[PDB]
Parts: C-alpha cells; structure tokens; sequence
C-alpha cells in the first residue's frame, strides 16, 4: 500500500525581488505486510 | 528600407522588355530593453497616531 | 483607556521558501484622566 501524510500541494514562498519562487511537496511512505511474503530475484552473470 | 539611387533618365521606347528591373530588400535593426526598479520599506506602526 | 493603534496583522508571506511562521503584533498604550483622581499606595518598611 501507500501511506500519505501531506497531499501534493502547490505553494509560493516569500517573494524577494522578481524570483516568484514556487514548489511542490509530498510526504509519502511505503508499507509491506509479512516481509517474507513478497520475493525479489536479483540478476547474475554467467561465464 | 530605401530606394536604389533613383535617376531622372527613365525614358523608354514604346514597347520593350523588362530587363529584370531592380529591387532592394529591407534592413533589420534591433534593441535590448532595460530593467530599473525602486524599493522602499515602511513600519506599519506609524498608523495608530495621526 | 486601553488605547489601540494597530490591530494584529501580518505581512506578505508565502514566497515558497522557509515560511509557515506566524506572529501576533499589537500596538497599545495607556491613558489616565485627571491624574489627581486615582491613587497609588506603596509599601513602607521604615521612615
């Protein structure tokens, strides 16, 4: 699954001069039940 | 644009070819802008009084 | 009278920077009518 804390939000910070700075932030985390449930198979080179 | 040094000898016979005539293109002239700004500050505490 | 000059207000924030800091300003003064109307009483130890 995917846990979200701060949804993607557009905001403008303290303008100075003619910067017109903007930014987007998103606080997200990943979960996995039963660590021994999913599987991973890395690669390897023969010869 | 301008003209190609006009002359006062344009007297052609009655009926002839064009000789391709003559033409002159235009000339481009560009300029860059300038940015000048003024800044100021004021303390908002100067409003309670008169 | 609790003389008030400037009510709490904020400046131009949110330049998409290190913002989200707030403040509460207040411009206040004191005034008394007919000074020889009220009274003050200090504490005394000796003479």
């Amino acid at each position: 699954t995917q846990m979200v804390l701060r949804a993607p939000k557009r905001t403008e910070l303290a303008k100075d001069g003619s910067y017109e700075k903007w930014m987007i932030e998103m606080e997200v985390g990943l979960r996995h039940r039963n660590p021994y449930a999913s599987g991973v198979l890395f690669t390897a080179a023969g010869k | 644009d301008a003209l190609a040094s006009v002359d006062g000898n344009n007297a052609h016979v009655e009926g002839s070819r064009a000789e391709d005539g003559e033409m002159k293109p235009t000339v481009i002239k560009s300029n860059v802008t300038q940015i000048l700004r003024k800044v100021v500050r004021v303390s908002d505490t100067a409003n309670t009084t008169a």
